[PDB]
């Protein structure tokens, strides 16, 4: 019953097996290279059937030493990664081995990556705000529950620091837990997160899936699916609120799209597979909240030529709900997380979701910002004096609630000694009501550095 | 006065121009992309 | 087609109708990537013919 | 010596017949299709002949419910339509049956819709003038009586507005016979010009031939052939000036590369059939005067993508005596008929034939307003008042004229409610040489906007405030 | 022990052989064309192994009149050329045969056209300046003797001339032997080459070579091995100093180009061969000099469509010392030789080599140039008046030094009727320096066009009313 290896092209592999015997699509089938230096097992999964007991599988590992008329195993199921408890704290690869511990989660549950997303009439009907914690997300950009939130932002801008806030922030605030899907990670940041999260005692609480450069593009394919199981069973058998990492999306329609060359498929509108957005869907649409429990996610949104009209990036926001954009900008300045208020958008910062008042001191902000940032250009040129009267107070303002946006994350309390801060929506809604009326405007700019609520501006206000 | 307002204007416009042209900039590079695909898979094809 | 036809079993009984296709460029996608995968000769933007 | 259908891909079905029974190319076949609701004959058209007593044939209806191994029988004889006076007033399809009263026609003479164009002999160049009464068509794009007239544009820019246009101008006072061609259009189109033409009383004269969207490619390929076939039967047989409307000849052309890609031909670029110049020239050689008879044709040309480097509309563009292109740019400027006089271009447009006059005033225009498009980079970041003074005095003048060019259209009076207006050649020439004299710069730009004549021009800057 | 031809489609032949008498990639085989108004015997190169004992070959001739299942006789060798003293001259085709004195050469040693390049521990760096007298070539490129130089164009933007320019000026009083490779060009172009070296008397010094764009794909692929088959005899075997003119290398790629798909190669990005960057370092490796033998070669490269990142002239840039980029915009500003100063380059163009000075002037001039270019759309739009003092400077600077650039050339004459000049590069440096100080800005631009030295420009000034 077992298959024979008949071609090999690459990554692409034929196997021939008995005429009773073939392997569904999406069977996982395993074979072995036998060679001293390449000694290994491969899998193979199973993409077309030929005919003539013939299926075509694209090879998770490099082939380099396979030979002809080796036997294939048939598992019997599809690429299956372990689920539960037990993967938190651990780094897993697209199939399900364990990187840092060779063997571990071998008995746990298995449960297949290919699944099918919640029934129409399971679905929540209704939006709803993932309330973070952090005032410049909670007030500018709401997070939707269940939703998905692109992330923008260059090398030292914070995002690092800003994932384990999130990851923090579920795990403390929605006893929740996380899975990072690292798709095409590079292997030197692969090893940095990874310690990163050691050192910042996330770990126990986040389950890492790497996807790596260096994997042929099966893996690099597969990989957001594993992550996404292993989510998929944190929310639905364990009832847990689940943050889901997926870094990078675009890394991942890349492999889908070298996958659909390798097979023969011919390309759709600028080189793409031609099942783009039915990829794209199948993989977002497992992202949702059903039963009172939700995966929300944070993807890394590469756009390429910044051109947002490619099929990648356009598929990929038909299903993104909010964007955050990390600037240098904000950065230098001190402020943190270094989330740009203008470029940052939300679908939900609407007044029939989030209420009349929360939008209206929103786009008051938004007004003060916006206006600000036009008179940058005056102030950094003619200087601040050639303003007039009311450019200066409305600069004040600006600065005053540019700086209020600041907090001091949990993430933070690592590298300086003082904690987080958690501002309920409320406080975060009235506080900046009244930063804008310009009730606060005599007091100290650095007053409204990396600060909480209300209090925690009137405690520093007073020790200055 | 009216040369800070001309200036403004010229300013607005020509961001005006820089978006309309990167748009069909993009528009052509996706075309290209895509009409040398074509000629790739029809050549490929025909020694099918 | 299918909503088209459900409509159009009333229409033809003398009824009014109103059908919302929200939205045909994705169905166009979909045809598209049916014809690239029947190996048919696209046209303009990968489109078939 | 009956074949069967061996092979069903789309609307192209695959026939064996045995052997020395194989049917000529063009060929009718006939087959049939019983399950119930889609119950119907079939009627192939050989298209190739595959060898083992095999031809790949194009069906003129859907195959949906078509079943191998059914018999099929050779007509002998290729697609033919009714000829004679009496399909004037009633509407056919593109094999001849008539929709508005079936059965009738049935009877008449019977003429095959594939034969060749007239012998290189036979034929004359048209020049004599045929007026309209739309300012921009007779002074810088004057239509040829018995010539070729082509309406080129993008989606919803005025194709058959200007289409209906013409046919009020030109059908109505026409004391020939009149044959229209819906190609792959609307059929709500198609019906409201049956209603029109009936309420006008011009469908007496008038043959209409649909082909309309909802058909199988097939069809909208060959229902062009069939309007032609009694458009020539008309200039042939019975020595009339005939009048033929195509409205589009693109879809003809994208119909015939939907059924090239079936037919499993290589495709040519943007996905084209290899032979679309060659059907193409068939086809519009096929429409044509000959010595001393007259066929004036006007074809609507679709422009995919607004983008006139196309190869439909590029190759269908050396077939025209006259050509009209219509452009978004002009038609988002409110200006109607949308026409782009510079990109538009008539063959009769010479001093030898409009007289030197019409030739003088049409060539200042065209420099006038090709001098604005030349500037109108520098307008778009500064605006006017950069420019010299002579070119500040050339752009208001070609702004004025760009908006004189537009009228008031019979056929808008629909969307407008505003009743069209006649302007005479004379009256045209002479108001444009005034305009570029810049006897009107004093005027408000918008007192030349849909309007006729001097006079309508002086009633509207009357009205805005400016005397004249 | 002889194959015959089995199938035939353009100058792609299949032939089959007997078992164990499959001929040897590359080589020559001969099959006879008998119908009288074609006859001629066919030179097929052996391309591929298709197995079966079948082998795919180029036909160097058209195989109009070729018949299935002529007698094909392989020679055991490739395509062979004659070498020596007696080819210098002489004017051959890509197959050896002389075609002004037929026969001539048949007795000579013959050297096949298909070589190995130089092993790489005999190459040697070139670093040494080939004068030249053009201005702008010996400033801002100047060429290496012993070293590869290319002059990089469109079409018609002056490589021709400028190769029969270094023609004059370089092999007129050259020590050694000059070969010249026309490689689908013209053949009134070869022919006046030919009159104009016999005229000159450089041509009892010179082997020409030519296969013309009228040739077959296969002769357009061979001719360039052939001429430097004849050139690397003169390298290796004679050890004199050589000369090595192709016009143009762009011609081998594209006729490799054009027989690879019917060789059954999957074509490559913009319609290209897979291998083109493999045939063209096998062909461009082997034109080289190696320690003691110096090969001064000088290759005009065609630039598709003006596209410099085509394929082909981007694989091309790699196996240069020296590029001179022709550029469409200077030529149409009337500016020749139309070199683009900014995009050309050379590799010995630095202060060890050329010396401090040198390399500061040429920097200056770049500098100067590249900021106009910046300013250049500024000025189109807003005009120089808006400009900083400084960039008004530096734009008449600019403009000037663009000017001075141009050069009336020795073999530009035929085309304007002015006498050509040589300018000493000691003249074009002080010439440049004070130009780029702005010693000139007081002199109209004009006088500044088509000029020789700094006499030139004086005499040209007065002309124009102004001193020096
Ligand atoms: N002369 C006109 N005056 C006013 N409105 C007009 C005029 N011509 C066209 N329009 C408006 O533009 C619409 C499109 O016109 P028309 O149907 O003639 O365009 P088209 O080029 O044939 O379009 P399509 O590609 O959809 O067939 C008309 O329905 C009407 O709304
Ligand atoms: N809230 C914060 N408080 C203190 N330091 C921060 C904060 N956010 C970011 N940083 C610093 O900025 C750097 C950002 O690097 P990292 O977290 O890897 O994000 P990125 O990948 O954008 O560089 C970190 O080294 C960190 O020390
Ligand atoms: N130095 C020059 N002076 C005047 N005209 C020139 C000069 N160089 C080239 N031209 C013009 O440009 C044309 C193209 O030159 P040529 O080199 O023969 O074509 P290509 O650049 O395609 O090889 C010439 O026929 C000539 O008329
Ligand atoms: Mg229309
Ligand atoms: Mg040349």
């Amino acid at each position: 019953t077992a298959g024979r290896v008949v071609r090999i092209t690459g990554p692409v592999v034929d196997v021939e097996f008995p005429r009773g015997s073939v392997p569904e699509l999406f069977n996982a089938l395993h074979a072995e290279i036998t060679f001293g230096a390449l000694a290994k097992t491969l899998t193979l999964e199973v993409a077309q059937h030929l005919g003539d007991s013939l299926v075509r599988c694209i090879s998770m590992q490099p082939t380099d030493g396979l030979v002809r008329g080796v036997e294939v195993t048939d598992t019997g199921a599809s690429i299956s990664v372990p689920v539960g408890d037990g993967v938190k704290g651990h780094v897993f690869n697209a199939l399900g081995d364990c990187l840092d511990d060779p063997g571990y989660g071998k008995d746990f549950e298995h449960w297949s990556i290919h699944r099918k997303p919640p029934a129409f009439s399971d679905l929540e009907p209704r939006t709803e705000m993932l309330e973070t914690g952090l005032k410049v997300v909670d007030l500018l950009t709401p997070y939707v529950r269940g939703g998905k939130i692109a992330l923008f932002g260059g090398a030292g801008v914070g995002k690092t620091v800003l994932i384990q806030e999130m990851i923090n922030r579920i795990a403390r605030n929605f006893g929740g837990t996380s899975v990072f899907a690292g798709v095409g990670e590079r292997t030197r940041e692969g090893n940095d997160l990874w310690v990163e999260l050691a050192d910042a005692n996330v770990l126990k609480d986040t389950a890492l899936v790497f996807g790596q450069m260096d994997e042929p593009p099966g893996t690099r394919m597969r990989v957001a699916l594993s992550a996404l199981t292993m989510a998929e069973f944190f929310r639905d058998e364990q009832g847990q609120d689940v943050l889901l990492f997926i870094d990078n999306i675009f890394r991942f329609t890349q492999a889908g799209s070298e996958v659909s060359t390798l097979l023969g498929r011919m390309p759709s509108a600028v080189g793409y597979q031609p099942t783009l957005a039915d990829e794209m869907g199948e993989l977002q649409e497992r992202i949702t909240s059903t039963r009172g429990r939700s995966i929300t996610s944070m993807q890394a949104v590469y756009v390429p030529a910044d051109d947002y009209t490619d099929p990648a990036p356009a598929t990929t926001f038909a299903h993104l709900d909010a964007t955050t954009e990390l600037s240098r900008a904000v950065f230098s300045k001190g402020i943190f997380p270094a989330v740009d208020p203008l470029a940052s958008s939300s679908t939900i910062l609407d007044p029939a979701i989030v209420g009349d008042e929360h939008y209206r001191v929103a786009q008051e902000v938004i007004r003060i910002l916006q206006r600000y940032k036009d008179l940058q250009d005056i102030i950094a040129i003619l200087g601040i004096d050639e303003l007039s009267e009311e450019d200066k107070q409305l600069v004040n303002r600006a600065r005053r609630i540019e700086r209020f946006l600041s907090q001091n994350m949990m993430a933070a309390e690592q590298f300086t000694g003082q904690p987080g801060s958690t501002v309920p929506l409320k406080e975060t809604i009235e506080a900046f009501d009244k930063l804008t009326k310009g009730e606060f405007d005599h007091l100290p700019e650095q007053a409204f550095f990396l600060i909480g609520g209300l209090d925690d501006l009137a405690k520093k206000a007073e020790s200055l | 006065a009216s040369r800070r307002r001309a200036m403004k204007s010229a300013t607005d416009n020509a961001d005006d121009l820089i978006k309309a042209l990167t748009l069909a900039a993009n528009r052509e590079r996706q075309a290209q992309i895509t009409q040398e695909i074509s000629e790739i898979v029809g050549g490929a094809n025909a020694l099918a | 087609y299918t909503g088209s036809a459900i409509g159009q079993h009333w229409m033809y009984n003398g009824k009014h109708v109103l059908i919302v296709f929200d939205d045909l460029s994705k169905q166009a996608d979909a045809y598209r990537a049916i014809s690239l995968l029947l190996r048919r000769p696209p046209g303009r933007e990968a489109f078939p013919g």
